């Protein structure tokens, strides 16, 4: 969905690149692993930015996980990790960079909000939503929901993959509603409003049956229960809003199913007993639901479109303001990049010259 | 997860 | 003997002979035997009821200001005979021991009556 | 005075020494669990039975962090242990991350952050302890403004507190004995005596390592 | 102890959880 000027290529390949061997570079990282000794930043940089070919990828690939392996592996920098995303682009080897993505511990993979709407704007040309899905798991695993184009382009290919999947396993309503939660808090629309309602019935769902533990290990979610009644208050700010402000269908027959399913239908207690469980709240649930139910339907806050339908309404309208602020601020970036990176290159050529000439007094 | 094999290709120098 | 780390510690010193106990409070290295060399005896402790039903305890009190304000720790039964003596408060184990001791006799008390009772 | 020299005395604790430092353990190695018998690989101990529960539940502070940016910089972290024990807030602000390279996920290693215990900040950035344990939790960015919130409540702390009854007898009979006459209890100013929790964390840096000794 | 402080113990020795004990007697008691 994005436009022709905010994935153009041309800014980055014009950047003042210098020209080095990648087998020269990996000859000169193998002495150094063999010997145990630090591998800077500058080196495994002007590897990245020297490849030239589908083959070098692979084995850039290798680098960059032994690279991660180094003492030096915090000192990754962001242009590095720009500059694999981008090789890999320009090579058709999204897989690539997909499978570091998704081995981010075992490669040190982190981009920025930027870099993630490229990575995933070149699956949804491609139509390809099966591994646009995962790149929005890796930003909600990283929380790199702060930027609104991030936002959009995160809900306009999960609610797409929502219509279409019918079965939901408890591993992926635990992603999908970890993923539509953080975009959601930072849109505050008709649509922002829907994914926290969304949202939080899939987490809901999750804590009731599997446990509140499963609701938060290893993701970006809060520990204390009571997702199925922050759903609820989402629907009590709803109630009390301008007209603005009004929740989709979609959204509140899928609360009302989970609440209708968890009603009809290793062990360390992790809850206070004195605090009532989730379990024997739920007919309090149901009652206030119905309540809040007939309360939004009487005041007209429900939205009869879809949340695809309202969603790609939505993308029309923001999108194009919001791809303009990123390519300033990303052109931004180029400018500091290219002043860190001459940085780098002078302190080695200084150290280089004064090794020599100490060398040659000695 | 089995860790990335290591290939070297040498065409620097015929 | 120089050991390594350690610092001094007012405890009791058993002495005596088999059956009849006797501790001398001293003031010792951590590292050092319970009857083996010490810095200053504090005093002793009798266990042993005298022909007046009485068990003797001397602190040199004098004594055991300095040597706390010097840095010495105290054993666990020494600071025990401090509390009775009224030197120290009351250790929360000898407290609490004594509310154990309550309770176990009024679970007594309920079995010795269901038994008059009942028969 | 003249006794003979022992240079291999010398000479093996400089050896042993300096085979300490190049052939010096690492944190993967050191703090490696089997999760199955509950025992580290490195020196065959058994785990205490109370850790039991947290070691297959919970992970470890790198666990978290090696899955961030800059290994989550500037982030707050906390334990389950902090959130069951203490209702205030109690995390640390990471300021400083060492990760373990040796390690194959990188979730070993030491980090430095500004502790905030019971809602009260320290003013300078230390180093943080009980690394290794499988205890910790991360707070997510969207729940940092809730769980950062704290509101201080004001201190009740008793400043005097009666003396022992011998003591005040003989502070009193001192008074007496001078021929001051005054009718005033003695008490202890209590006031600076400043209790800690027993959880709060001590210094790393004053803590020592486990030997290089392998099994 | 406040009821909280009681549930929080609990929580934190899980299976490992003797009776709870009232307040002692005041004063101690005598076989009759």
């Amino acid at each position: 969905l994005l436009s022709s000027a905010y994935v153009d290529s041309h800014k980055w390949e014009a950047r003042e690149k210098e020209h080095y061997c990648l087998a020269d570079l990996a000859s000169l990282m193998d002495k150094t692993f063999e010997r145990k000794l630090p591998v800077s930043s500058l080196t495994i940089s002007r590897l990245i930015d020297n490849i030239s070919s589908r083959e070098e990828i692979d084995h850039a690939e290798y680098y960059l996980y032994k690279f991660r392996h180094s003492p030096n592996c915090w000192y990754l920098r962001n242009w590095t990790i720009h500059t694999w995303i981008r090789q890999c682009l320009k090579y058709d080897a999204q897989d690539k960079a997909l499978y570091t993505l998704v081995n981010k511990v075992q490669y040190g993979i982190f981009p920025d909000n930027f870099t993630f709407n490229l990575l995933m704007d070149s699956f949804i040309k491609k139509e390809n939503y099966k591994d646009a899905l995962s790149v929005v798991f890796e930003v909600m695993m990283q929380e790199a929901f702060e930027v609104p184009s991030t936002q959009l382009l995160s809900l306009y290919v999960l609610f797409h993959c929502l219509a279409k999947k019918t079965d939901f396993s408890w591993e992926e309503e635990r992603n999908f509603g970890a993923s539509l939660l953080l975009p959601g808090l930072k849109q505050k629309n008709s649509v922002g409003f829907s994914s926290q309602l969304y949202g939080y019935a899939l987490l809901g769902k999750v804590e009731l049956q599997q446990g509140l533990r499963a609701v938060y290990h290893n993701m970006p979610l809060i520990w204390k229960p009571g997702y199925l009644d922050r759903a609820l208050q989402v629907m009590e700010k709803v109630a009390a809003s301008p007209e603005d402000i009004k929740l989709c269908r979609e959204a509140l027959d899928v609360l009302g199913a989970v609440l209708k399913a968890l009603t009809s239908a290793e062990k360390l207690v992790e809850q206070l007993d004195i605090e009532e469980t989730e379990q024997s709240k739920l007919p309090q649930y149901l009652e206030r639901f119905k309540a809040l139910h007939s309360k939004l339907q009487a005041l007209g806050k429900i939205e009869s479109e879809g949340l695809l339908s309202l969603t790609t309404q939505l993308v029309k309208e923001k999108l194009s303001t919001c791809e303009a602020e990123d390519i300033a601020t990303y052109e931004q970036n180029l400018q500091q990049w290219h002043l860190d990176l001459v940085q780098l290159i002078q302190r080695e050529q200084q150290q280089r010259e004064q090794a020599k000439q100490e060398y040659q007094a000695q | 997860q089995p860790p990335p094999k290591p290939v070297i290709v040498d065409k620097h120098r015929p | 003997k120089a050991y390594r780390g350690g610092h001094l510690t007012i405890r009791l010193a058993l002495g005596g002979c088999t059956n009849r106990p006797f501790y001398r409070i001293v003031a010792a290295h951590n590292k050092c035997p319970r009857d083996g060399r010490f810095v200053e005896q504090l005093g002793s402790y009798d266990p042993l009821p005298n022909s007046h039903g009485e068990k003797l305890v001397a602190l040199n009190l004098d004594r055991i200001r300095h040597w706390i304000g010097c840095g010495a720790h105290l054993s666990k039964p020494m600071e025990k005979l401090l509390g009775l003596a009224g030197f120290f408060p009351l250790h929360p184990m000898m407290i609490t021991n004594a509310e154990r001791l309550r309770r176990k006799r009024a679970r007594e008390v309920l079995l010795a009556s269901q038994k008059t009772d009942a028969e | 005075k003249k006794v003979r020299p022992r240079l291999i005395a010398e000479l093996a604790r400089r050896v042993r020494a300096l085979r300490e430092q190049l052939n010096r353990p690492r944190d993967s190695q050191l703090y490696a669990v089997d999760y199955e018998t509950l025992t580290r690989p490195f020196s065959g101990r058994r785990l205490p039975v109370r850790a039991w529960a947290d070691v297959r539940r919970e992970s470890r502070l790198l666990q978290l962090l090696g899955r961030l940016p800059l290994f989550g910089l500037g982030r707050l972290v906390t334990r389950k242990s902090w959130l069951w024990q203490h209702d205030e807030p109690c995390y640390w602000r990471l300021t400083r991350v060492r990760p373990d390279y040796t390690a194959q996920n990188l979730d070993h290693g030491k980090a430095w952050g500004i502790l905030t215990f019971k809602g009260k900040t320290e003013s300078e950035a230390r180093e943080i302890e009980h690394v290794m344990y499988h205890d910790w939790r991360l707070v997510p960015k969207h729940e940092e403004e809730a769980f950062t919130a704290f509101t201080p409540a004001p201190e009740d702390s008793l400043a005097s507190v009666p003396y022992p009854p011998l003591l005040r007898a003989m502070i009193i009979a001192e008074r007496q004995k001078n021929g001051d006459t005054s009718t005033e209890e003695p008490m202890l100013n209590v006031q600076r005596i400043r209790m800690e929790p027993w959880d709060y964390p001590a210094k790393q840096e004053d803590k020592g390592r486990a030997k290089g000794t392998p099994v | 102890p406040p009821e909280r402080e009681l549930s929080r113990l609990r929580r934190l020795y899980q299976g490992h959880l003797q009776e709870e004990s009232g307040p002692p007697p005041e004063s101690m008691p005598k076989m009759p």
